[PDB]
């Protein structure tokens, strides 16, 4: 009953889910957002990133081949709308210098449109999506005409999405040797050598090369209540936050204050050994009337300047929002597993 | 109305029935409707009533005569008239800064008149279900009715920035002050050096003069009126001075004004009956809620204010001087007067029952009112002892959603043609499509929305987070906010008045959030009506068509967030959402390309799979067989610079068929179409003398003239060819004869070929303007050589450029300067100006609707929706 995530590992106290991408959502993936637990029960931004030619990559739910497929279908349908628009911009612009070469009409213009058509017809070409193979089994990898990119896998019902911002021309080269590196995990698994840890996935490496991974987290018992957690490097190029998706919003809810009673949140929370703090707050009902609804958020992030950042966000769903039909349970109910959790968080 | 088989709206809670034998006087322009304003006030006689949404008397009617002036002449003419004005009240003090001087014009207006007071104000106060999220409502009604026989109704309401002309010009230096309306510009004029009259100015010397109750007390004193000889007022009576802003600045010589294009019609018959009884109706009702005794504590608070104002006035030297009327320079009592509300009882005011005339122009007059509004108005009646007779089938209780059950008849029984020209657009559009809550804050919106994202050590000294949670001043840490601001740095110094700017945004953030619980979604069914007529249409195989036109963006700067949520909405409503218009009728045009070979209950999931291009069966449908949304824009020379502006729609016309031509003040969201938040004043007017027309080119058709010669004016300035000389914009002279056919297709694939050509020019020639794809991209440091060619969809700030839209870790910022920005305009020093070669090709005002506009970004500012 271990999980890892990034490079640190922890213990659970009963059951778990990870969040993973959505099945609906799996074929574009080329925008993508991130993982997410159902449609409104999400959080912000859960993907991992990979200092190796500025990596990101995303892991999908349980989907199968004709979703994979759809996804590239997706990938080369926005390369072909691209063209598309580019062409009729071609048009437009034949039509409109065709009217204006009318008897010694509009001069010093002329050689204006026309290096204008010529630039955008110079960058017509490089716009076409191309395939490539590797010798990867069950790969849709695509890329440019020298220069691939935008990874793609399906191993035990699951997509492995690997893109890289500034591939080199040896990018095929390292992108092959990446993923000869990487290996399929599966849940309560946790390794034995140096690597990268997200759901269902590990890459094997020196362990020294810089990361930023960040998930949410849902005990089965409770699924009004979810946690995210949040992992990086020391001094790492992103320099990512501690808050990194909260928007100031979920800081200060809106409520009317005719039914319901807010108050802070500071509590006491150790993670792995040394104390962090919990600032949040509290939405309470007052007992005017009938009122059975609860929220609450709070925030734990102690680590960072050499260590590994570590940062604990919890976050609360209101009941009949999704699937979930159960009222959520007042902040002492639910702490106590969360205190067991954060205490066994270890760096491999 | 037997010529179609469509008839008016016929229910219960109905205001009133269609009235026959009434003269229809459609107006296109704003000039045109002012000067026949100006021709019939010099023409009353007996009694006025006039009500609005905003008011002012500064304005010109015939460019050389104002509303009061026009309305003091008419008083000295007749020695009998009787005024009564109604306009909007907002129950703040002021929702923005438009004006607040309506109270006391109308104060002076009554100023040296022989007899008793003829005239008499009442600020109309909302009224809807529970009113704590309702203080926001507002009426939305417009109509002037003189001497109970003409009427006037539609969108123009007599304020700043209406009166416009066929030539659609971009220059402001003609108009004086106020009149220069440009809202998404930062002014950077200065009127009042010497010359113009300062807003508070006249207000202490009316104050002088005399020597939440208080606007209770301020009406107690308006009625309380002196309609005698005071004081020969210069600035209004012999020397008509301009007003100014809070700010006194005015639009820039090289500034352009904004366009604005709306449409308003006059009546003539038994239908100003009816115009008239709405007005008495709702002056009793707020007659009657004004007689309610207000707080005896309210009543104090306003006597110690009135008491500290008097005492000021008599500590300034020379403004204490002599009073004789109700103070008597302190030497008399305090200001108590009883309360004595004049209702429009008298005889003469009531309008007589008009009889029933035959032919003309059959009018119905449609109110939408809530039932707060309905019982208020039978407490008037009870009140003031007047039952107007009403026909059968009119309701005094209940809710009146009159426009909106209108439009959706006149789109259920519509046969071929539908045109649509609004404001607004705003309906349902289903589950939000290519956006979703994984997704981040899009990127201009994210810098909007947080606070703690910028400058984290700055703000961990001020800790100013709880200060601007619990609101207050005293809780604002002055040591931490001039720390600061005495911080090195010029970033630092602009950096502290862009936080004061976010502080006024973010002040009050806590207006009406879980009032129930917070749900998402429009309600007014506009869209779905225009979607299933459409697929009624592709349903039985033919022809049938409907237009949309709107503004580019709504009113105000693009970096205000609920204006950036109602482009959000808007797109999503238009084109983005999941279910939306152009969703609707590509499902119905896949599912009738896709009957043949399809089994019934599976077609319904034949139509959903993806194609090679990786998107759904029903995506591979054009739907421009049942829609040509259109945008207006412009362009001219200032000052040696090319300019461009867009043309706001601010008109809620709409056409059934050339037999019907709807107008009035019901905008396309919820606000105003669901009934229950919004009262306003909208007209249903029907021909009764056919006419031939080949609508498509090949049938003819029976409809009417008047309407047709609307619509072919609608078109004719929308296209440039009715505009005067010298102007900028060509005319697009060859659509004059697709003009007059809205069924033939010929005609909408030719004004759609000429919007793209225009869209096209601007697009060459501007980037800052709103287009698809961003053109900013090329100006970063990525190289083009290397093989880069994405063409990312502009975001909602063009200028705006992401280095990668999917997630906002890497976040972007502008390249290039937004028009509402100061360094767009002022050639600052430092840096240098940047202006743009004259576009070239560009016919007509109508360009192309962006529909590529903020693809796949999230711009939701988590506020209200109803707000």
């Amino acid at each position: 009953y271990q999980e890892c995530l990034g490079r640190m590992t922890f213990e659970i106290p009963e059951e778990m889910e990870w969040a993973t991408y959505d099945a609906s959502r799996v074929w574009q993936i080329s925008k993508g957002g991130g993982h997410n637990f159902t449609a409104e029960v999400t959080a912000v931004g859960d993907n991992g990133s990979y200092d190796y030619d500025s990596m990101i990559f995303y892991v999908s739910e349980k989907v199968d081949k004709n979703e994979f497929h759809n996804a590239s279908n997706y990938i080369k349908g926005t390369a072909e709308i691209y063209q598309d628009h580019l062409r009729e911009n071609i048009k437009l612009d034949k039509k409109a210098i065709s009217t204006l070469q009318k008897n010694k009409s509009e001069e010093k213009s002329i050689e204006r449109i026309k290096k204008g058509i010529a630039e955008m017809e110079a960058k017509i070409p490089l716009a076409k999506i191309y395939e490539h193979d590797l010798g990867i089994p069950d790969s849709h990898i695509l890329g440019s005409k020298n220069i691939p990119f935008h990874v793609l896998l399906w191993r035990n019902q699951r997509v492995y999405y690997f893109t890289f911002s500034k591939p080199t021309e040896n990018s095929a080269q390292r992108i092959k040797d990446l993923i000869a590196r990487f290996r399929t995990r599966e849940l309560y698994e946790v390794p034995n050598e140096p690597g990268i840890c997200f759901p269902y996935g590990f890459i094997a490496d020196d362990g020294k090369t810089a990361y930023e991974l960040k998930n949410s987290l849902r005990f089965t018992r409770t699924p009004n209540v979810i946690f995210s957690l949040l992992t990086a490097s020391a001094n790492d190029p992103w320099q990512t936050r501690p808050t990194s998706g909260l928007y100031d919003s979920d800081f200060r809810p809106g409520y009317d204050r005719q039914k319901w009673k807010k108050s802070a949140l500071l509590d006491s929370l150790h993670i792995g050994k040394r104390l962090a703090a919990f600032e949040g707050w509290r939405l309470d009902p007052r007992p005017d009337s009938g009122e059975r609804e609860r929220a609450w958020f709070g925030l734990a992030h102690t680590g960072g300047t050499l260590d590994p950042l570590v940062a604990i966000q919890v976050q609360t769903f209101q009941k009949g929002t999704d699937d979930l039909t159960d009222y959520t349970p007042p902040p002492e109910e639910v702490l106590p597993r969360l205190k067991a959790l954060s205490q066994s968080i270890e760096q491999r | 109305a037997i010529s179609a088989p469509g008839c008016f709206i016929k229910g219960s809670n109905l205001f009133s029935e269609k009235r026959a034998g009434n003269r229809v006087r459609f107006f296109t322009t704003g000039r045109d409707y002012f000067s026949d304003l100006a021709s019939a006030l010099d023409s009353a006689s007996s009694s006025i009533f006039i009500t609005g949404w905003q008011v002012n008397y500064d304005v010109l009617l015939d460019g050389r005569r104002s509303l009061w002036q026009c309305l003091r002449q008419a008083l000295e003419r007749s020695p009998a008239l009787k005024v009564y004005v109604m306009p909007w009240l907002s129950p703040s003090g002021s929702l923005g800064t438009y004006d607040f001087e309506t109270m006391l014009a109308v104060f002076q207006l009554n100023a040296g008149l022989e007899g008793g007071a003829r005239a008499f104000c009442t600020p109309a106060i909302q009224q809807s279900d529970m009113q704590g999220l309702g203080v926001a409502f507002s009426h939305h009604q417009k109509s002037v009715v003189i001497d109970n026989r003409i009427g006037y109704v539609g969108g123009i309401d007599l304020a700043y920035g209406r009166r416009d002309d066929n030539d659609f010009s971009l220059d402001a230096s003609g108009r004086r002050g106020n009149d220069a309306y440009n809202p998404g510009l930062p002014h950077l004029g200065w009127m009042a050096e010497d010359e113009h009259v300062s807003s508070m100015g006249l207000m202490m010397a009316t104050l002088f003069d005399l020597s939440g109750s208080l606007f209770w007390t301020l009406h107690r004193l308006m009625q309380a009126r002196a309609g005698g000889h005071q004081q020969p007022y210069r600035y209004l009576d012999e020397a008509p001075q301009p007003l100014a802003s809070p700010d006194n600045a005015r639009l820039a010589a090289d500034q352009p004004r904004m366009p604005w294009q709306d449409v308003h019609c006059r009546i003539e018959g038994p239908s100003v009956y009816d115009l008239a009884r709405n007005f008495i109706d709702r002056w009793n009702g707020q007659q009657a809620y004004l007689a309610k005794t207000p707080a005896l504590q309210d009543t104090a608070l306003v006597r110690s204010a009135l008491e500290a104002v008097m005492k000021w006035l008599n500590s300034l030297a020379a403004a204490a001087g002599l009073e004789n009327y109700l103070d008597e320079k302190r030497n008399l009592r305090l200001e108590l007067d009883p309360p004595t509300p004049c209702w429009i009882n008298a005889p003469e005011q009531l309008p007589q029952e008009p009889e029933v005339r035959r032919g003309g122009m059959t009018v119905q007059v449609l109110r939408s009112a809530a039932a707060r509004m309905l019982e208020q108005e039978q407490a008037g009646r009870l009140g003031a002892g007047v039952n107007l007779p009403l026909q059968v089938g009119v309701s005094t209780e209940g809710v009146q959603s009159n426009c909106k059950d209108a439009m959706l008849l006149a789109i259920s029984g519509a046969q071929q043609f539908i045109y649509i020209e609004n404001q607004f657009f705003q309906s349902e559009f289903g589950k939000e499509g290519e956006v979703f809550k994984d997704l981040p804050l899009s990127g201009p919106m994210a810098s909007l929305r947080d606070v703690g994202s910028l400058r984290r050590d700055f703000v961990v000294r001020i800790r100013l987070e709880e200060a601007l949670e619990q609101r207050d001043l005293w809780l604002l840490d002055w040591a931490e906010v001039e720390k600061i601001a005495q911080e090195p740095g010029t970033e630092a110094r602009q950096f502290l008045k862009s936080m004061l700017a976010m502080w006024g945004v973010n002040a009050q953030g806590w207006l009406t959030h879980k009032l129930g619980e917070a749900q998402h979604g429009l309600l007014n069914e506009i869209g779905e009506a225009l979607a299933r007529r459409i697929e009624r249409a592709i349903q039985r195989e033919h022809p049938f068509h409907v237009y949309l036109v709107l503004p580019v963006h709504p009113e105000g700067a693009l970096n205000v967030p609920n204006i950036m949520h109602q482009v959000h909405l808007t797109q999503q409503s238009l084109v983005f959402g999941e279910q939306s218009l152009v969703k609707r009728i590509q499902r119905q045009m896949a599912l009738k390309a896709l009957e043949g070979k399809s089994d019934p209950a599976q077609a319904r999931e034949i139509i959903e799979r993806k194609d090679a291009r990786g998107r759904p069966v029903y995506e591979q449908q054009d739907w421009s067989r049942y829609l040509t949304l259109l945008n207006l824009r412009t362009w001219a020379v200032l000052g040696g610079r090319v300019v461009t502006e867009q043309i706001y729609v601010h008109s809620k016309l709409l056409i059934a068929d050339d037999r019907v031509a709807i107008l009035g003040s019901a905008n396309i969201n919820d606000r105003s179409l669901q009934g229950e938040r919004d009262s306003e004043l909208a007209v249903m007017v029907r021909d009764s003398e056919p006419l031939t027309v080949r609508l498509d080119g090949k049938n003819d058709a029976i409809v009417g003239k008047a309407i047709h010669q609307l619509r072919v004016n609608l078109w004719k300035k929308h296209f440039g060819l009715s505009q005067g000389p010298g102007g900028f914009v060509k005319p697009a002279s060859e659509l004059s004869a697709y003009l007059s056919i809205p069924a033939a297709q010929e005609a909408w694939e030719a004004i759609q070929t000429l919007a793209k050509e225009n869209t096209r020019a601007y697009e060459r020639t501007f980037n800052f303007i709103p287009q698809n794809i961003s053109q900013t991209q090329l100006q970063l440091t990525p190289e083009p050589p290397k093989g880069f060619e994405d063409g990312f969809p502009a975001s909602i700030w063009p200028t705006w450029a992401y280095r990668k839209p999917g997630e906002l870790r890497a976040g972007g910022q502008l390249m290039e300067p937004m028009p509402y920005q100061e360094i767009f305009w002022r050639s600052s020093n430092l840096t240098s100006v940047k202006t743009f070669p004259p576009p070239n090709g560009v016919s007509g005002f109508i360009t192309a609707l962006p529909t590529s506009w903020t693809r796949g970004e999230r711009n939701d500012s988590g506020l209200n929706l109803s707000i």
